[PDB]
């Protein structure tokens, strides 16, 4: 005997992200095993925590990977890239590349800097994250009053930095720059606190290699799908 | 007494997590 | 109701609050509204990884200043607004203001005291109430769309307009706007009355509520204080017209975090 | 194997107030916490029990908030506002504003009167609720035979009154005045029982401030949605 | 995952007398109590067991309520109304009025006769139910051989009669007289077995008042809805 | 015996409160 049913309003709708199965066609069909293939990653996060390389520009617009420095005085230095997980820098990077196919982010970020100069060399860099409120620093002095770390160039090749999450909101938008709205936040700067020194027989000039990552605190949530491109 | 205008004896098919909003409180490479 | 008492202002009507190195007194109180029912626990913002600048004595005191002059002239529901943080903001705001703009974010709650003493041959009633999201402004902007001076401290009083349609803004008309207020319900906000008759004083304390556990003081002002009058000041030919209204405030247990290098602008 | 079902008559209807869910689209999505935001009110009633302010008129139709009185004899006094939770008075008031987005009301109402006059003053007011049956009183004398309270103006600034629910029906209509039908009921009046006295050096004239509320007995039920306005 | 369903043939039918609910719209809505209103009748039968009044005719077609009698000899008497729960008599009566909004009836009927004559009077009536088989009696003599009761007019004002159910069928049709078909059955007659006597100073003539009812045996089943009228 | 014309084995999905009519018998501010 038939069960009366009240057909609901929708009735012939197809939902794209609809959490529930549909009907088979080819069953009791066994799949070709795996067994022998190591290297299965279940979560994406566990990805965007592998530095990939932030490309630093020069006139030809030929960005290239190094922050590059010498003998003396900056400037307002060495660099400056903001922390707007959509920047020019971080995009192309995994974290930033992954962070994008997601609507929101939270947690602490990490910037790692590896020196590439001669071993007979020696330098000393100041590094800082300066939160939005006032403006982009325009002098180390102005910078230092922010979360930073004086990097001493020695044996130990690379430094690990990590710019927190100084955020009102428990979360932030992964970046879609219909303008710059209030939410987004960050600038990280870096300048030498003593010049980069070197004896006779060694180079003036030296390049130091850039690599973003998402810490032990990084969280991306709300899948989405960006912005149709077709590169170059 | 119950949610608001929401009263069927069969409550939710999907999964809470799925119908409204969770709700909350504040591999290797090798060497 | 409250203790035995008066021409003179007595006993269970004499209260004192000490905070920091600033101590208050009133000999004609009627209470102190702890608005909502909870105060503010120096609960660190969970939002930041910033183990912020806490429990500083020096900022956790009573800053006092003058709002305006009350006088026989004024009409009902005319009003005067005091946004917090942005009035304790600098100079006039001690070490609080300094440490305030050297930091990106704050989270505090306010303990306010507005005073207006008269004489038993004076009639009138002053309504004092704290409301978060509210309106300031002090203007219809110049020449380009949107809206004059919220940070300014209403220099003089504004006119109850025979109608919200909450001072909308670009030459228009027909219909109302999201900055409405029914000064006719303007007693759902933690409030307290000031009845020259009953009251010489009014004490209000309010916890932390924005949209985020900590907010940014350069674009928002989570609470505006309103010292606007509900039954004017008649005075009989003899008598002290000059009714000087003063306000003294105290941030309660602010928690600052997200530090940087002295914010720059106020016109 | 398919379960036979009898499709019911409705079959493609959408009910507005239909008590039952519908289909998701974005799941396993966690919401930004709250935690730190005190001041959550669950029931509306707990609202419409906070006086807001009944506006009393004068020639300009510039209603204003005070019942206002002196030196002597009314009239048929001081005021008179009926108790028709749709009045001119009570509307704009919370209770009256809330009472409206609801079809019916029951319970006892409360009118609170706070005196604003000089402390060197002294007055004495009679107050009353007069049920429908006969007409609107036209003299204190005629009024007194109703539920009332002689208010002695002293130290103690405000008085609390409360007009019951003298109703046949267990409930009453929150007010929609396609005429005045039988159900609605009330008039509250107030006049001085002794004039409002004052020595030398103080004002003749004094204003006393109006504020409606819904007691420990007030009940609104049947949501609805009124009467499209667009103020002024 | 969707449950396959076989949609049945009907699929968009609305059944009038369909035993099953439908969808709400306004819920968690509490009803105005009762409490204080005695006089709730749950079953209809408990109705059609209250005599109401069988109207007896005279030339003007001005039926009126009384069987009316005297000084001597009928006729073929006094009256005669059949028992065809659709008659001219019983219709208008409760039982007969209720019996109609129902397709079938069973059980024993009851006819009650209350005398209205002078107390200084005296009469004696024979009463009978005569089943279909032969014809309508045409003389008491012919009548008596049926279920009857000699009524002695005394102190005791009213008599209670009750015409059984002498029916083949366990049930009978409540009456719809597309002709007189076989099922329906009954005639009840009544005549005086001694005249209605009276001394000097009292009336010749006297009226006795008619009132049908459905016994402790009466059963109506099969709701229906008759015959569109619009009286007079 | 049962309601009136109303006889399915599955009785009511919604919630009585929801299909017919209940039926009945006669925060802080702080200081």
């Amino acid at each position: 005997s038939p069960i009366p049913v009240t057909v609901r309003e929708h009735k012939g709708c197809f939902y794209s992200t609809n959490p529930d199965t549909t009907v088979p066609i080819y069953g009791k069909t066994i799949s070709t095993p795996s067994d022998y293939m190591c290297g299965e990653f279940s979560d994406l996060l566990e990805l965007c925590k592998l530095p990939t390389f932030l490309g630093n520009p020069n006139t030809n617009n030929k960005r290239y990977p190094y922050f590059s420095a010498t003998n003396s005085v900056p400037a307002t230095s060495m660099v400056d890239y903001q922390v707007a997980l959509s920047c020019s820098c971080m995009a192309n990077s995994m974290l930033a590349a992954v962070a994008r196919n997601f609507n929101q982010y939270r947690g602490s970020l990490n910037f790692l800097f590896v020196f590439t100069g001669a071993a007979m060399v020696k330098g000393k860099f100041l590094i800082a994250y300066t939160p939005p409120g006032a403006g982009k620093p325009t002098t180390r002095d102005q910078a230092m009053q922010s979360t930073y770390a004086i990097w001493d160039l020695g044996l130990n090749s690379s430094f690990n930095f990590t710019a927190p999450f100084i955020s009102p909101t428990h979360y932030r938008q992964t970046s879609y720059t219909s303008p710059t709205i209030t939410s987004v936040d960050g600038w990280v700067t870096v300048w030498q606190l003593t010049p980069l020194t070197y004896p006779s027989g060694t180079p003036t000039n030296s390049d130091i290699l850039t690599l973003v990552s998402a810490g032990d605190d990084f969280t991306l949530r709300m899948p989405i799908s960006p912005t149709k491109w077709v590169p170059q | 007494n119950e949610s608001g205008n929401e009263g069927v004896i069969i409550n939710n098919f999907y999964s809470n997590q799925y119908q409204n909003s969770i709700d909350l409180s504040a591999l290797s490479n090798l060497l | 109701d409250q203790n035995t008492e008066e021409m003179e202002n007595l006993s269970d009507r004499v209260a004192s609050d000490k905070a920091g190195n600033s101590a208050t007194n009133t000999q004609s109180t009627v209470g102190r509204l702890c608005g909502y029912g909870k105060s503010h626990h120096g609960e660190h913002p969970a939002s930041c990884a910033d183990t912020a600048t806490d429990k500083v004595l020096a900022a956790e005191r009573y800053y006092t200043i003058d709002l305006a002059s009350w006088t026989t002239s004024q009409e009902a529901f005319s009003h005067i607004r005091i946004p917090l943080p942005h009035v304790l903001a600098g100079e006039d705001g001690g070490v609080f203001g300094a440490t305030l703009r050297r930091h990106y974010l704050c989270k505090t709650g306010w303990r306010v005291q507005v005073q207006c003493n008269a004489s038993q041959f004076h009639a009138g009633s002053l309504l004092v109430f704290m409301a978060p999201e509210f309106y300031t402004g002090k203007g219809t902007k110049t020449g380009t769309m949107e809206p004059s001076d919220p940070f300014t401290m209403d220099t003089e009083w504004r006119s109850p307009q025979g109608a919200p349609t909450g001072y909308r803004y670009d030459s228009r008309t027909g219909f109302f706007a999201t900055n409405h207020q029914n000064q006719w319900q303007w007693t759902v906000y933690p409030h307290q009355i000031l009845n020259l008759r009953t009251n010489t004083t009014v004490d209000l304390e309010v916890p932390y509520v924005n949209v985020a556990p900590s907010s940014s003081w350069t674009q928002h002002a989570n609470w505006t204080l309103v010292v606007a009058v509900l039954s004017p000041l008649q005075y009989a030919t003899g008598s002290s017209p000059d009714v000087q209204i003063t306000a003294s405030l105290q941030p309660v247990n602010p928690v600052f975090n997200g530090l940087r290098h002295e914010t720059v602008i106020a016109q």
